[PDB]
């Protein structure tokens, strides 16, 4: 899937997928 | 309990070896890598790919290793740097240059590269990225290592009188230096001698030629008595213990540098208590109440620390960067690559300013800290391992 | 990937109930509590003790609940405040009021336990720290909730005009106010509503006695035109939509406060974007480069409106902490603790402060974030979940 | 066991046992 990442100062938000590669 | 607070986790150090790397792990790293790098080419090459995935394997089981392409190498140093969670200038990644020295063999080969970097990279006053290769390593028993933290650093002595002078933050690596006969300059501001280790061989001193270390006088707009607290900095910011990985491989001598963010001169080593720890000098030389915390005047005075640095650099005609350009800087970095990856391994507790903290916006971004590769890691202190001739 | 820098992650939230929560996890919990209680009196009770651990047993078993000793709770609010990973001012933690209104039944008798608190609490400027328990939720469709984020705040308005009036954070939480019958002021600090839900009931609305909101009016101590701001804020920071988990047992209604730490108000409330945004104003009132980020204008205003919020409570004789003294505060509190009980759940991204940042002695400080029990945790907006009548 | 918890401002240790009684 991936985690939703929020800015509260400009209430804009991001979809993380990267960290799926993350190693181990 | 979330250990993100520590500062060296070993989630983030990459340690000693005594064996070359098993096949078994080696081997589908490089072919990430591989694949990662292809990968990477607007316009892909498919015959190229295949042919690399092919030598390479090849290479590594007529060999137990393999070597990477000057490109590849190329595209290792960046991806890493782009993947440095801990680093605000990420924004500049793509804008390095490589100094390929995969080929030294000795010290005094290690100390010509150096120099090389540390006069390529100053340019006068004018910083530029740079990075320096030494050979990756093979056994585990034939590494080169720097033993110094960072490239340009100063000395920190204990004087006789009981008080510390210097930078105490290396008063450890100084009496090494010196163990090691390197002639103790007693100043507070001695640059720290480069200790370099060769082909897994004792460790070996060289000076750094006084003309290649720039230094910046501090000096405030207002203040003339700023001036007489006699104090400057190096204008080079070059971490030179740290590991890179790629592809399985494993290079324990890159020094890398970049340009200075203000407040690192500014609050953490002139400021720091274990460091040159000016701020009472400062705060009573203002005025400020110096004696009464609810003054605030620790704020007041850290803020004209911080603008004598930056109004120094900028006079001085050395490249220099706020907190808070650097952290509207980090924040279109973020969105580009969200865009362009969706995703950016940050480390908020080391991305945020140690000052003006919510001022700044990188402290409102909520961030995912993930250990991505390539990487940069950090690496046990050599003299704590080396086994000596 | 580390999500330590998530404001409200799953882990730190407890969200609604349609059913007793299962014997069998309620049972083991509640003794550990009870362990614990009795664990904690220097001098030990056994006999007591296993009397206790026996009555509960029963009880949990004869009614699948239990109720616990108004001295358990009194522990309970107080523990639960020492295991705060995310407050700066738990050195104060044995320190604490409670106020058993675990009777309560109807809402206006929680708009009068409120009542009481608030004005228990402010003390004519003078702050005490409280804490107000409503009764424990049961089969979770009887919840005691204050749709509140805090007792006291500012409302936020959309004006006709497209420009933002009041504080922006409560935008939401004040057009669902006036959906519910509250009349709009329009002003830039208007204290919102008490919007309180009981036994499960649709929410109710009541205005809080004006006579009961302390209010400090901002005025610097050099600064004329700081006064002609024409801005203050309020005197008490009372938490009030968090839930507190004891032994299985959780009250989702529990107001606590304590006093306020400037920077708070000073960086937070007035200077983030997203809240009363008066940086610039302050900036350009100052005569500061308000136009180029590089002379650290930031800095050197934000410095000043928090001496201003210090300045104005200690003239007004409202207790306030400047976050110098809080930072030093809680490394002493740290420091009782490691050695009181060996651990601190502590969360470095927020107890440092967000100003002054490596200044602070807790920026140093290598900590360990985790949820132990009692514990305050956070509850999914009750307007999101709530069943209406 | 327990973490080694340090303050680089002092060189200080401490050795945190009470994060065992961590809930989940
Ligand atoms: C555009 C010039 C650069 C700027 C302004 C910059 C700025 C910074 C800053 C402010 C820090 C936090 C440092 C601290 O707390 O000591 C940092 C850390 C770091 N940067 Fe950079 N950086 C630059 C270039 C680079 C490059 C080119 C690389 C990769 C080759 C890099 C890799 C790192 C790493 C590995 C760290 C962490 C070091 C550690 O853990 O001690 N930086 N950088
Ligand atoms: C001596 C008076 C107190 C002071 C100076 C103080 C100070 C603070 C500060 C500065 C914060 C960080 C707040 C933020 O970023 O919004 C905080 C958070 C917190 N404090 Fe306190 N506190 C006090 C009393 C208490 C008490 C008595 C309790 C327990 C009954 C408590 C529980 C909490 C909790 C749960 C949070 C986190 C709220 C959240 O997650 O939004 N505090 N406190
Ligand atoms: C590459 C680069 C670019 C830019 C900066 N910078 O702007 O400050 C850097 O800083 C540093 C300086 C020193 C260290 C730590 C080092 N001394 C030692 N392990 O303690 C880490 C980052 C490094
Ligand atoms: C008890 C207590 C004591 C002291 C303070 N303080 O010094 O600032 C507190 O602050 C706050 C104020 C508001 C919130 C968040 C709340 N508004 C909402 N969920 O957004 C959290 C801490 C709370
Ligand atoms: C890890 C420990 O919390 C330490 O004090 C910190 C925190 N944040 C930091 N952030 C940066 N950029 N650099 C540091 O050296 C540190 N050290
Ligand atoms: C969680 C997200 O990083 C956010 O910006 C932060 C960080 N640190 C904080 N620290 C405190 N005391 N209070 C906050 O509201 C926040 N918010």
């Amino acid at each position: 899937q991936y985690v939703r990442i929020k800015n509260w100062g400009s209430g804009e938000i991001l979809h993380d997928t990267l960290h799926h590669k993350a190693t181990s | 309990s979330c250990l993100g607070s520590i500062m060296n986790p070993k989630s983030l150090t990459r340690g000693p070896r005594d064996k070359p790397t098993p096949l078994e792990e080696l081997l589908p790293h490089a072919i990430e890598f591989i694949n990662q790098y292809y990968g990477s080419f607007k316009e892909a090459k498919i015959e190229e790919h295949l042919a690399r995935l092919e030598a390479v394997t090849k290479e590594i089981e007529t060999t137990g290793t393999y070597q990477l392409t000057l490109d590849e190498l190329i595209f290792a140093t960046k991806m890493a740097w782009r993947n440095a969670p801990r680093c605000i200038g990420r924004i500049q990644w793509s804008n390095l240059q490589v100094f390929d020295a995969r080929n030294c063999s000795t010290a005094q080969e290690m100390f010509q590269h150096i120099c090389r970097h540390i006069l390529y990279a100053t340019n006068n006053g004018n910083i530029r990225s740079a990075i320096t290769v030494f050979p990756q390593r093979s056994d585990g028993k034939h590494d080169f290592r720097l033993w110094n933290s960072q490239l340009i650093r100063y000395a920190g002595y204990q004087m006789p009188d009981g008080t510390i002078r210097g930078d105490a933050a290396t008063l450890e690596f100084t009496q090494l230096c010196i163990d090691l006969g390197w002639k103790p300059r007693y100043g507070r501001f001695d640059v720290l001698p480069l200790v370099l280790q060769a082909d897994g061989q004792d460790p070996e001193v060289f000076e750094i030629p006084p003309d290649l270390v720039l230094e910046v006088t501090m000096e405030h707009p207002k203040y003339e008595w700023f001036q007489e607290l006699g104090l400057k900095w190096y204008a080079l910011p070059a971490v030179a213990n740290m590991l890179l990985e790629v592809g399985g491989l494993e290079f324990p001598a890159c020094p890398f540098n970049g340009w200075y963010m203000g407040t690192e001169i500014g609050v953490r080593d002139f400021c720091d208590t274990q460091r040159y720890n000016i701020l009472e000098e400062v705060g009573r030389r203002m005025g400020l109440e110096t004696h009464t915390l609810a003054s605030l005047w620790k704020d007041r005075a850290v803020t004209e620390i911080n603008v004598a640095v930056l109004h120094s650099f900028q006079k001085q005609n050395v490249t220099i960067m706020d907190h808070h350009t650097a952290s509207e800087s980090f924040m279109k970095h973020m969105q580009n690559e969200y865009r362009a990856r969706g995703g950016c391994p940050a480390d908020w507790i080391w991305l945020v300013p140690p000052v003006s903290g919510s001022i700044t916006p990188v402290f409102h971004q909520e961030m995912l800290n993930y250990v991505l590769s390539p990487f940069y890691y950090y690496q046990i202190e050599p003299w704590k391992t080396h086994i000596w001739q």
